[PDB]
């Protein structure tokens, strides 16, 4: 009900791909025989979210992670290793959202098949995916460690963090921008997770294809990830109000002011943090925003759950902000959550 | 084109809101990919050009209740339950109460899919009629399958859009 997250997959991962720039070419999967036709015509699109023609050769090697969702809205998570000049790519797809160990796994794969040893290769991938998965190793994201907040921390201004935060917290139509697709879905998953213990419940494409360009127009609240070689002919669209935010330059635009109606109080604390040198290292970004999440939000401690208690508070600026708050989808299905576990 | 409008589907996955959505399109899903789909119908009502975008999102059965949040930008609503389904309804009543107190500006018609098989149905006419008739909205029973009574379910929600959209001028 709560995370989207599938919690018990059928397998480690689904696919692997081999793939290389008419629609991309499937050089190599496994399995051999996977059947789904469906995904094996989408995952090579998403391998190569860029206009391919005009920036390949502008492309450096790098990690991302798109996300397909299913029909239950659970997250497919596509961990893409894309070598320099963007000609090719190797793809796991995978329930897991085991960014480190995937993108680890993924040099690997590449190292086996440049140093031709097949047998290793099919090896390694049959164990892994005939292997049940496994539940322990046989907690809040840290930095550097996780990867996705990391490269979100780093490239992304403490003030934007905090516009995105709050953009977040009244379901705006959110599309971010980078030229780098590392920092770009980094960016979608880093600033989601930062929701916890909510989690983002509309529209979530991390990247957004060149061929699905035309979702951006949609009406509901999203969270939606373009390489910059496409914000033009997203631009020239009809778009609802969206918040957009150019990673390469820091800049955001937004017709909204939304990061005003937060408590300066709350804000500040998060704000003073952030720009603490000691924050940026193991738990601490992860441990700002829960506590921030905790100030916004805690006062839900108060069976069922009474909205006109809640939305209660003294100050006009928090009173203002918990009657918004209620209309959240996200936290309605953290509080709907919370009153099926209480029984 | 002379004017646009923008609609959502909502309801229960299982209910047949894709077969719906082919119906609806003037050509021929990628709500198994991004979890989000849209379908475009052109139609003339009276000599006006109409274009009609549908969008839908996939796993809506986990939300007990859609929030405001959830319909801004659109125009009209198609809340589609299953009549083999009890549950479908019940989610859906909750849904139209939501839109009732906080959405009443947004146009909105129920409609009883999968009125296909008789010894399967469970949701009663009457019942969602009684419903309907207190919400202030219109029902229609369909089936996306045979294709019955589609069409007329479709050619209300444009009339709608189309004359809150005139009575506003």
């Amino acid at each position: 009900m709560d995370c989207r997250t599938k919690a018990n997959p059928d397998r480690t991962f689904d696919l692997v791909l081999k793939v290389k720039c008419e629609d991309p070419v499937v050089l190599w999967k496994f399995p051999e025989d996977f059947g789904d036709q469906e995904i094996l015509q989408s995952v090579p699109k998403f391998c190569f979210p860029f206009d391919v023609e005009r920036v390949s050769q502008n492309q450096v090697g790098q990690h991302f992670t798109f996300v397909l969702t299913d029909i239950e809205s659970k997250q497919r998570f596509g961990f893409c290793r894309l070598t320099s000049g963007g000609t090719i790519c190797l793809c796991i797809l995978s329930y897991l959202p085991w960014f480190e160990v995937y993108y680890k796994l993924l040099n690997t794969l590449a190292d086996y098949l440049a140093k031709e040893l097949e047998n290793d290769l099919n090896e390694t991938l049959r164990s892994l995916y005939n292997h049940p998965v496994p539940k322990a190793n046989t907690g809040l994201p840290t930095i550097p460690e996780s990867r996705n907040l990391t490269e979100y921390f780093v490239a992304v201004d403490v003030n934007n963090m905090l516009q995105l935060y709050a953009s977040m917290l009244h379901e705006r139509r959110i599309v971010i921008i980078s030229s780098k697709l590392s920092t770009l879905t980094a960016c979608i998953h880093g600033s989601a997770a930062l929701l916890y213990p909510m989690y983002w419940q509309h529209i979530y494409i991390p990247v957004l294809p060149p061929h699905l360009l035309d979702y951006c127009c949609a009406p509901m609240p999203y969270l939606i990830g373009i390489h910059s070689s496409l914000i033009e002919r997203v631009k020239n669209k009809s778009l609802e109000d969206v918040v957009m935010l150019n990673v390469d330059t820091n800049t955001l635009e937004s017709p909204f002011s939304d990061l005003n109606n937060l408590p300066s109080d709350v804000v500040s604390a998060l704000k003073n943090k952030l720009k603490k040198q000691s924050t940026a290292t193991g738990d601490g970004v992860a441990r700002a925003f829960l506590r921030a999440q905790a100030a916004l939000f805690g006062s839900y401690r108060d069976i069922t759950f009474c909205e006109e208690s809640f939305v209660k508070h003294r100050s006009s600026v928090m009173k203002q902000f918990l009657e918004t708050a209620i209309n959240l989808q996200l936290f309605k299905q953290f509080i709907d959550g919370r009153l099926a576990k209480l029984n | 084109y002379d004017h646009l409008f923008k609609l959502l589907i909502i309801g229960d996955s299982g209910v047949g809101k894709s077969s719906l959505l082919l119906r609806f399109a003037d050509n021929t899903s990628y709500i198994t990919t991004i979890g989000v789909d849209f379908k475009i119908r052109t139609v003339e009502i009276n000599g006006e050009k109409v274009k009609l975008q549908i969008w839908d999102t996939a796993g809506q059965e986990r939300f007990r209740t859609i929030t405001s949040t959830y319909y801004r930008g659109t125009h009209g609503v198609i809340v589609v339950y299953d009549v083999t389904s009890a549950e479908s309804f019940v989610n859906v009543k909750r849904w139209l109460h939501e839109i009732n107190q906080n959405c009443d500006d947004v146009c909105r018609i129920l409609v009883g899919n999968k009125n296909d098989d008789p010894e399967r149905k469970v949701v009663e006419t009457e019942d969602a009629y009684k419903f309907a008739g207190q919400m202030g909205i219109q029902l229609f029973e369909t089936s996306a399958k045979e294709n019955v009574n589609v069409e007329e379910m479709f050619n209300c929600i444009t009339e709608l859009v189309l004359r809150a959209k005139k009575d506003n001028l």
